[PDB]
Protein backbone atom coordinates (compact mmCIF):
# COMPACT_ATOMS: atom_id res chain seq x y z
CA UNK A 1 0.00 0.00 0.00
CA UNK A 2 1.04 3.61 -0.62
CA UNK A 3 2.01 5.83 2.36
CA UNK A 4 1.11 9.51 2.06
CA UNK A 5 3.38 11.71 4.19
CA UNK A 6 2.30 15.22 5.14
CA UNK A 7 4.91 17.46 6.69
CA UNK A 8 5.02 19.50 8.75
CA UNK A 9 2.36 18.62 11.29
CA UNK A 10 1.38 22.25 11.87
CA UNK A 11 1.71 25.35 9.70
CA UNK A 12 1.48 28.73 11.44
CA UNK A 13 0.89 31.56 8.99
CA UNK A 14 -0.11 35.22 9.05
CA UNK A 15 -3.43 36.43 7.61
CA UNK A 16 -3.21 37.33 3.93
CA UNK A 17 -0.10 35.22 3.25
CA UNK A 18 0.21 32.38 0.75
CA UNK A 19 0.52 29.00 2.48
CA UNK A 20 1.62 25.69 0.95
CA UNK A 21 0.98 22.19 2.27
CA UNK A 22 3.27 19.29 1.29
CA UNK A 23 2.18 15.70 0.61
CA UNK A 24 4.63 13.03 -0.56
CA UNK A 25 3.80 9.54 -1.80
CA UNK A 26 5.96 6.49 -1.09
CA UNK A 27 5.75 5.51 -4.79
CA UNK A 28 4.65 7.41 -7.87
CA UNK A 29 0.93 8.05 -8.03
CA UNK A 30 0.86 10.16 -11.20
CA UNK A 31 -1.62 12.94 -10.47
CA UNK A 32 -4.04 10.69 -8.56
CA UNK A 33 -4.24 12.81 -5.38
CA UNK A 34 -7.19 14.61 -3.78
CA UNK A 35 -7.20 17.17 -0.99
CA UNK A 36 -9.63 17.77 1.86
CA UNK A 37 -10.34 20.41 4.50
CA UNK A 38 -11.72 19.34 7.88
CA UNK A 39 -12.90 22.05 10.27
CA UNK A 40 -13.22 21.34 13.99
CA UNK A 41 -15.98 18.76 14.65
CA UNK A 42 -16.83 18.76 10.93
CA UNK A 43 -16.63 16.27 8.09
CA UNK A 44 -13.97 16.36 5.37
CA UNK A 45 -14.62 18.78 2.49
CA UNK A 46 -13.21 18.05 -0.97
CA UNK A 47 -11.02 20.97 -2.13
CA UNK A 48 -9.02 19.74 -5.14
CA UNK A 49 -9.16 16.53 -7.15
CA UNK A 50 -6.53 14.90 -9.33
CA UNK A 51 -3.71 17.17 -8.09
CA UNK A 52 -4.99 20.44 -9.59
CA UNK A 53 -8.67 20.15 -10.68
CA UNK A 54 -11.15 22.56 -9.16
CA UNK A 55 -14.29 21.67 -7.21
CA UNK A 56 -17.62 23.45 -7.42
CA UNK A 57 -18.13 25.91 -4.58
CA UNK A 58 -14.48 26.01 -3.45
CA UNK A 59 -12.88 29.49 -3.42
CA UNK A 60 -10.44 30.25 -6.23
CA UNK A 61 -7.72 30.91 -3.65
CA UNK A 62 -7.29 27.12 -3.31
CA UNK A 63 -5.06 25.38 -5.87
CA UNK A 64 -2.94 22.27 -6.20
CA UNK A 65 0.16 21.19 -8.07
CA UNK A 66 2.64 18.35 -8.46
CA UNK A 67 3.06 14.99 -10.10
CA UNK A 68 4.73 11.71 -9.25
CA UNK A 69 5.58 11.71 -5.54
CA UNK A 70 5.80 15.43 -4.67
CA UNK A 71 2.54 17.42 -4.27
CA UNK A 72 1.43 20.83 -2.96
CA UNK A 73 -1.86 22.38 -1.90
CA UNK A 74 -1.74 26.18 -1.82
CA UNK A 75 -4.02 28.83 -0.34
CA UNK A 76 -3.62 32.35 -1.67
CA UNK A 77 -4.37 35.00 0.90
CA UNK A 78 -5.26 32.80 3.86
CA UNK A 79 -8.16 33.91 6.04
CA UNK A 80 -9.82 32.93 9.30
CA UNK A 81 -12.31 30.51 7.70
CA UNK A 82 -9.29 28.46 6.51
CA UNK A 83 -8.39 27.43 10.08
CA UNK A 84 -8.69 23.65 9.80
CA UNK A 85 -6.85 20.37 9.25
CA UNK A 86 -5.87 19.48 5.69
CA UNK A 87 -5.54 15.94 4.31
CA UNK A 88 -4.28 14.38 1.10
CA UNK A 89 -5.52 11.12 -0.45
CA UNK A 90 -4.03 8.95 -3.21
CA UNK A 91 -5.97 6.58 -5.39
CA UNK A 92 -3.52 5.38 -8.06
CA UNK A 93 -3.18 2.14 -6.06
CA UNK A 94 -5.77 0.10 -4.18
CA UNK A 95 -6.61 0.67 -1.37
CA UNK A 96 -7.02 4.42 -1.43
CA UNK A 97 -4.95 5.92 1.41
CA UNK A 98 -4.80 9.20 3.32
CA UNK A 99 -2.11 11.36 4.84
CA UNK A 100 -2.11 12.07 8.58
CA UNK A 101 -2.99 15.76 8.20
CA UNK A 102 -1.43 19.20 8.55
CA UNK A 103 -3.04 21.70 10.92
CA UNK A 104 -3.28 25.34 9.79
CA UNK A 105 -2.85 27.91 12.60
CA UNK A 106 -3.42 31.58 11.86
CA UNK A 107 -1.20 34.05 13.68
CA UNK A 108 -2.67 37.09 15.42
CA UNK A 109 -1.59 39.68 17.94
CA UNK A 110 -0.94 38.62 21.52
CA UNK A 111 -4.10 38.52 23.62
CA UNK A 112 -4.05 37.94 27.37
CA UNK A 113 -6.84 35.68 28.66
CA UNK A 114 -9.88 36.97 30.47
CA UNK A 115 -10.04 34.90 33.64
CA UNK A 116 -13.13 33.74 35.50
CA UNK A 117 -13.57 31.47 38.54
CA UNK A 118 -16.76 29.50 39.39
CA UNK A 119 -17.49 27.97 42.80
CA UNK A 120 -19.20 24.59 42.97
CA UNK A 121 -22.96 24.75 42.61
CA UNK A 122 -25.13 24.07 45.61
CA UNK A 123 -26.72 21.20 43.67
CA UNK A 124 -23.36 19.48 43.18
CA UNK A 125 -22.40 19.92 46.83
CA UNK A 126 -25.50 17.93 47.79
CA UNK A 127 -23.85 14.82 46.27
CA UNK A 128 -20.54 14.86 48.14
CA UNK A 129 -18.16 16.36 45.55
CA UNK A 130 -17.07 19.92 44.78
CA UNK A 131 -15.77 21.02 41.38
CA UNK A 132 -14.20 24.49 41.08
CA UNK A 133 -13.85 25.77 37.50
CA UNK A 134 -11.40 28.33 36.13
CA UNK A 135 -11.95 29.76 32.64
CA UNK A 136 -9.24 31.43 30.53
CA UNK A 137 -11.06 33.05 27.62
CA UNK A 138 -9.87 34.16 24.15
CA UNK A 139 -6.08 34.20 24.45
CA UNK A 140 -3.20 33.93 22.00
CA UNK A 141 -0.75 32.26 21.80
CA UNK A 142 -1.84 28.84 22.97
CA UNK A 143 0.68 28.41 25.83
CA UNK A 144 -0.94 29.25 29.18
CA UNK A 145 -0.49 28.02 32.73
CA UNK A 146 -3.01 27.62 35.54
CA UNK A 147 -2.10 27.17 39.18
CA UNK A 148 -4.70 26.32 41.83
CA UNK A 149 -4.17 27.56 45.40
CA UNK A 150 -6.39 26.68 48.37
CA UNK A 151 -5.72 28.90 51.39
CA UNK A 152 -2.62 30.02 49.42
CA UNK A 153 -1.21 26.48 49.20
CA UNK A 154 -0.38 25.28 45.68
CA UNK A 155 -2.54 22.30 44.61
CA UNK A 156 -1.16 19.29 42.77
CA UNK A 157 -2.83 16.13 41.45
CA UNK A 158 -6.48 17.17 41.72
CA UNK A 159 -7.07 19.21 38.56
CA UNK A 160 -7.58 18.58 34.86
CA UNK A 161 -7.68 21.00 31.94
CA UNK A 162 -8.94 21.21 28.39
CA UNK A 163 -8.09 23.66 25.57
CA UNK A 164 -10.25 24.47 22.57
CA UNK A 165 -9.07 24.34 19.02
CA UNK A 166 -8.26 27.67 17.45
CA UNK A 167 -11.40 29.75 16.97
CA UNK A 168 -12.09 30.42 13.28
CA UNK A 169 -13.65 33.83 13.99
CA UNK A 170 -11.00 35.50 16.20
CA UNK A 171 -7.98 33.11 16.00
CA UNK A 172 -7.84 32.67 19.82
CA UNK A 173 -7.85 29.72 22.22
CA UNK A 174 -9.78 29.19 25.44
CA UNK A 175 -8.97 26.91 28.38
CA UNK A 176 -10.97 25.38 31.21
CA UNK A 177 -9.44 23.91 34.37
CA UNK A 178 -11.38 21.95 36.99
CA UNK A 179 -10.25 21.39 40.58
CA UNK A 180 -12.08 18.44 42.14
CA UNK A 181 -12.38 18.02 45.93
CA UNK A 182 -14.61 16.12 48.32
CA UNK A 183 -17.36 18.25 49.80
CA UNK A 184 -15.79 17.58 53.21
CA UNK A 185 -12.39 18.82 52.06
CA UNK A 186 -13.96 21.82 50.28
CA UNK A 187 -15.71 22.93 53.48
CA UNK A 188 -12.42 22.90 55.46
CA UNK A 189 -10.77 25.72 53.54
CA UNK A 190 -11.70 29.32 52.82
CA UNK A 191 -9.89 30.90 49.85
CA UNK A 192 -10.03 29.27 46.42
CA UNK A 193 -7.78 30.79 43.79
CA UNK A 194 -6.86 30.36 40.11
CA UNK A 195 -3.50 31.96 39.20
CA UNK A 196 -2.77 32.40 35.49
CA UNK A 197 0.37 33.14 33.51
CA UNK A 198 0.49 33.96 29.83
CA UNK A 199 2.72 35.79 27.40
CA UNK A 200 0.25 38.69 27.37
CA UNK A 201 0.43 39.10 31.16
CA UNK A 202 3.43 40.93 32.60
CA UNK A 203 2.42 39.62 36.06
CA UNK A 204 0.21 36.66 37.03
CA UNK A 205 -3.54 37.21 37.26
CA UNK A 206 -5.38 35.69 40.22
CA UNK A 207 -9.14 35.21 40.46
CA UNK A 208 -10.39 33.94 43.79
CA UNK A 209 -13.40 33.63 46.01
CA UNK A 210 -14.01 32.99 49.70
CA UNK A 211 -16.25 30.00 50.32
CA UNK A 212 -19.56 31.02 51.85
CA UNK A 213 -18.98 34.79 51.69
CA UNK B 1 -28.93 18.57 -2.84
CA UNK B 2 -26.94 15.48 -1.97
CA UNK B 3 -27.04 14.51 1.70
CA UNK B 4 -25.88 11.52 3.77
CA UNK B 5 -27.19 11.20 7.32
CA UNK B 6 -25.92 8.64 9.83
CA UNK B 7 -27.31 6.92 12.89
CA UNK B 8 -26.19 7.99 16.34
CA UNK B 9 -23.18 7.13 18.48
CA UNK B 10 -22.95 4.22 20.86
CA UNK B 11 -20.91 1.83 22.96
CA UNK B 12 -19.97 -1.73 21.95
CA UNK B 13 -18.24 -4.35 24.10
CA UNK B 14 -14.93 -5.86 22.97
CA UNK B 15 -15.76 -8.86 20.83
CA UNK B 16 -19.16 -7.47 19.88
CA UNK B 17 -20.41 -5.88 16.71
CA UNK B 18 -21.40 -2.43 15.47
CA UNK B 19 -24.13 -1.45 13.02
CA UNK B 20 -24.40 1.98 11.38
CA UNK B 21 -27.10 3.17 8.97
CA UNK B 22 -26.44 5.81 6.29
CA UNK B 23 -29.63 7.35 4.83
CA UNK B 24 -29.00 9.18 1.58
CA UNK B 25 -31.00 11.76 -0.34
CA UNK B 26 -30.55 13.60 -3.62
CA UNK B 27 -29.31 10.54 -5.55
CA UNK B 28 -30.17 6.87 -5.91
CA UNK B 29 -28.14 4.00 -4.42
CA UNK B 30 -28.84 2.19 -7.69
CA UNK B 31 -26.57 4.74 -9.43
CA UNK B 32 -23.71 5.42 -6.96
CA UNK B 33 -21.47 3.44 -4.69
CA UNK B 34 -21.32 4.40 -1.01
CA UNK B 35 -17.97 4.21 0.74
CA UNK B 36 -17.05 3.94 4.40
CA UNK B 37 -14.10 5.70 6.05
CA UNK B 38 -13.12 5.93 9.71
CA UNK B 39 -11.00 8.43 11.59
CA UNK B 40 -9.13 7.96 14.86
CA UNK B 41 -6.39 9.95 16.60
CA UNK B 42 -4.13 6.86 16.39
CA UNK B 43 -4.66 5.62 12.80
CA UNK B 44 -5.87 8.79 11.01
CA UNK B 45 -8.33 8.36 8.13
CA UNK B 46 -8.75 4.84 6.86
CA UNK B 47 -10.91 3.65 3.94
CA UNK B 48 -12.90 0.56 4.98
CA UNK B 49 -14.91 -0.59 1.95
CA UNK B 50 -17.66 0.22 -0.52
CA UNK B 51 -20.99 -1.08 -1.75
CA UNK B 52 -21.35 -0.41 -5.46
CA UNK B 53 -24.45 0.52 -7.50
CA UNK B 54 -25.28 -3.05 -8.37
CA UNK B 55 -24.62 -4.55 -4.92
CA UNK B 56 -21.04 -5.78 -5.32
CA UNK B 57 -18.81 -5.00 -2.34
CA UNK B 58 -15.12 -4.47 -1.77
CA UNK B 59 -13.68 -4.62 1.75
CA UNK B 60 -10.22 -3.30 2.59
CA UNK B 61 -7.76 -6.07 3.40
CA UNK B 62 -7.66 -5.69 7.23
CA UNK B 63 -11.43 -6.09 7.46
CA UNK B 64 -12.44 -8.77 4.95
CA UNK B 65 -13.37 -11.33 7.59
CA UNK B 66 -15.43 -9.10 9.90
CA UNK B 67 -17.05 -6.45 7.67
CA UNK B 68 -20.46 -6.63 6.00
CA UNK B 69 -22.03 -3.84 3.94
CA UNK B 70 -25.50 -4.25 2.47
CA UNK B 71 -28.25 -1.85 1.52
CA UNK B 72 -31.95 -1.15 0.92
CA UNK B 73 -32.14 0.59 -2.47
CA UNK B 74 -35.86 1.34 -2.17
CA UNK B 75 -35.39 3.15 1.17
CA UNK B 76 -32.04 4.80 0.28
CA UNK B 77 -30.24 3.18 3.23
CA UNK B 78 -26.78 1.63 3.47
CA UNK B 79 -25.94 -0.64 6.41
CA UNK B 80 -22.39 -0.99 7.75
CA UNK B 81 -21.73 -3.89 10.12
CA UNK B 82 -18.43 -4.84 11.71
CA UNK B 83 -17.74 -7.80 13.99
CA UNK B 84 -15.16 -8.93 16.56
CA UNK B 85 -14.51 -5.38 17.67
CA UNK B 86 -11.50 -4.40 19.77
CA UNK B 87 -10.29 -1.20 21.41
CA UNK B 88 -8.46 -0.01 18.27
CA UNK B 89 -11.78 0.06 16.39
CA UNK B 90 -12.95 3.05 18.45
CA UNK B 91 -13.33 5.75 15.84
CA UNK B 92 -15.60 8.15 14.02
CA UNK B 93 -17.11 6.23 11.12
CA UNK B 94 -18.24 8.11 8.00
CA UNK B 95 -20.19 7.19 4.92
CA UNK B 96 -19.29 9.06 1.75
CA UNK B 97 -20.23 9.35 -1.92
CA UNK B 98 -17.85 10.15 -4.78
CA UNK B 99 -18.39 12.65 -7.59
CA UNK B 100 -18.76 9.88 -10.17
CA UNK B 101 -20.32 6.47 -9.84
CA UNK B 102 -17.05 4.54 -10.16
CA UNK B 103 -14.52 6.89 -8.49
CA UNK B 104 -13.16 7.78 -5.03
CA UNK B 105 -13.21 11.60 -5.09
CA UNK B 106 -15.32 11.99 -1.88
CA UNK B 107 -17.41 15.10 -2.45
CA UNK B 108 -20.23 14.18 -0.02
CA UNK B 109 -19.85 12.94 3.56
CA UNK B 110 -22.11 11.92 6.37
CA UNK B 111 -21.75 13.68 9.70
CA UNK B 112 -19.94 10.74 11.27
CA UNK B 113 -20.80 8.24 14.01
CA UNK B 114 -18.57 7.86 17.07
CA UNK B 115 -18.40 4.18 18.04
CA UNK B 116 -16.60 3.45 21.32
CA UNK B 117 -15.33 -0.09 22.01
CA UNK B 118 -14.91 -0.61 25.75
CA UNK B 119 -15.99 -3.08 28.42
CA UNK B 120 -17.32 -0.25 30.60
CA UNK B 121 -21.01 0.54 30.98
CA UNK B 122 -22.91 3.57 29.71
CA UNK B 123 -23.59 6.41 32.16
CA UNK B 124 -25.45 9.60 31.45
CA UNK B 125 -24.19 12.95 32.71
CA UNK B 126 -24.98 15.14 35.65
CA UNK B 127 -25.21 18.79 34.67
CA UNK B 128 -24.45 21.63 37.10
CA UNK B 129 -24.60 25.39 36.52
CA UNK B 130 -21.60 27.71 36.36
CA UNK B 131 -23.42 30.82 37.54
CA UNK B 132 -22.37 34.29 36.39
CA UNK B 133 -20.75 36.22 39.22
CA UNK B 134 -20.80 39.88 40.23
CA UNK B 135 -17.08 40.20 41.22
CA UNK B 136 -16.23 38.49 37.87
CA UNK B 137 -17.98 40.70 35.24
CA UNK B 138 -15.23 42.31 33.17
CA UNK B 139 -16.19 45.47 31.27
CA UNK B 140 -19.84 44.85 30.48
CA UNK B 141 -19.36 41.12 29.73
CA UNK B 142 -20.22 38.20 32.02
CA UNK B 143 -19.23 34.55 31.76
CA UNK B 144 -21.53 31.63 32.60
CA UNK B 145 -21.75 27.98 31.68
CA UNK B 146 -22.57 24.37 32.52
CA UNK B 147 -20.42 21.58 33.96
CA UNK B 148 -21.26 18.21 32.35
CA UNK B 149 -19.90 15.58 34.73
CA UNK B 150 -19.41 11.82 34.97
CA UNK B 151 -20.60 10.27 31.71
CA UNK B 152 -19.55 7.45 29.41
CA UNK B 153 -18.89 7.05 26.46
CA UNK B 154 -18.33 10.16 24.40
CA UNK B 155 -19.92 12.19 22.89
CA UNK B 156 -22.25 14.70 24.47
CA UNK B 157 -23.65 17.60 22.49
CA UNK B 158 -24.28 20.92 24.19
CA UNK B 159 -26.32 23.78 22.89
CA UNK B 160 -27.47 26.99 24.52
CA UNK B 161 -31.09 28.13 24.44
CA UNK B 162 -31.88 25.30 22.01
CA UNK B 163 -29.51 26.69 19.38
CA UNK B 164 -30.64 30.32 19.54
CA UNK B 165 -27.42 31.28 21.39
CA UNK B 166 -24.22 30.46 19.46
CA UNK B 167 -22.04 33.57 19.65
CA UNK B 168 -19.36 33.39 22.31
CA UNK B 169 -20.01 29.72 23.13
CA UNK B 170 -17.00 27.50 23.93
CA UNK B 171 -17.68 23.81 24.57
CA UNK B 172 -14.44 22.28 25.73
CA UNK B 173 -12.98 18.89 24.79
CA UNK B 174 -13.92 16.27 27.36
CA UNK B 175 -11.36 15.06 29.87
CA UNK B 176 -11.20 11.46 31.01
CA UNK B 177 -11.24 11.35 34.82
CA UNK B 178 -9.34 8.67 36.72
CA UNK B 179 -12.77 7.17 37.50
CA UNK B 180 -12.97 6.23 33.80
CA UNK B 181 -15.80 8.75 33.23
CA UNK B 182 -15.72 11.91 31.10
CA UNK B 183 -16.41 15.49 32.17
CA UNK B 184 -16.56 18.71 30.19
CA UNK B 185 -17.66 22.31 30.55
CA UNK B 186 -19.44 24.63 28.16
CA UNK B 187 -19.27 28.39 28.64
CA UNK B 188 -20.68 31.51 27.03
CA UNK B 189 -19.89 35.19 27.45
CA UNK B 190 -22.87 37.53 27.35
CA UNK B 191 -23.70 41.19 28.06
CA UNK B 192 -23.69 41.97 31.77
CA UNK B 193 -26.67 44.27 31.23
CA UNK B 194 -28.71 41.25 30.03
CA UNK B 195 -28.32 39.04 33.11
CA UNK B 196 -31.53 40.20 34.81
CA UNK B 197 -33.90 39.64 31.89
CA UNK B 198 -32.36 37.10 29.51
CA UNK B 199 -32.64 33.42 30.37
CA UNK B 200 -29.75 31.07 29.61
CA UNK B 201 -30.34 27.31 29.40
CA UNK B 202 -27.73 24.71 28.48
CA UNK B 203 -29.06 21.66 26.60
CA UNK B 204 -26.99 18.48 27.08
CA UNK B 205 -27.74 15.44 24.92
CA UNK B 206 -26.07 12.05 25.52
CA UNK B 207 -27.45 9.64 22.94
CA UNK B 208 -25.73 6.49 24.31
CA UNK B 209 -27.76 6.76 27.53
CA UNK B 210 -30.76 8.35 25.77
CA UNK B 211 -30.67 11.29 28.16
CA UNK B 212 -31.33 14.97 27.46
CA UNK B 213 -30.73 17.39 30.35
CA UNK B 214 -31.65 21.08 30.26
CA UNK B 215 -30.23 23.28 33.02
CA UNK B 216 -31.18 26.91 33.64
CA UNK B 217 -28.13 28.99 34.61
CA UNK B 218 -29.03 31.96 36.86
CA UNK B 219 -27.26 34.68 38.87
CA UNK B 220 -27.49 33.80 42.53
CA UNK B 221 -29.36 36.02 44.98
Amino acid sequence: DIQMTQSPVILSVSPGERVSFSCRASQSIGTNIHWYQQRTNGSPRLLIKYASESISGIPSRFSGSGSGTDFTLSINSVESEDIADYYCQQNNNWPTTFGAGTKLELKRTVAAPSVFIFPPSDEQLKSGTASVVCLLNNFYPREAKVQWKVDNALQSGNSQESVTEQDSKDSTYSLSSTLTLSKADYEKHKVYACEVTHQGLSSPVTKSFNRGA
Amino acid sequence: QVQLKQSGPGLVQPGGSLSITCTVSGFSLTNYGVHWVRQSPGKGLEWLGVIWSGGNTDYNTPFTSRLSINKDNSKSQVFFKMNSLQSNDTAIYYCARALTYYDYEFAYWGQGTLVTVSAASTKGPSVFPLAPSSKSTSGGTAALGCLVKDYFPEPVTVSWNSGALTSGVHTFPAVLQSSGLYSLSSVVTVPSSSLGTQTYICNVNHKPSNTKVDKRVEPKS
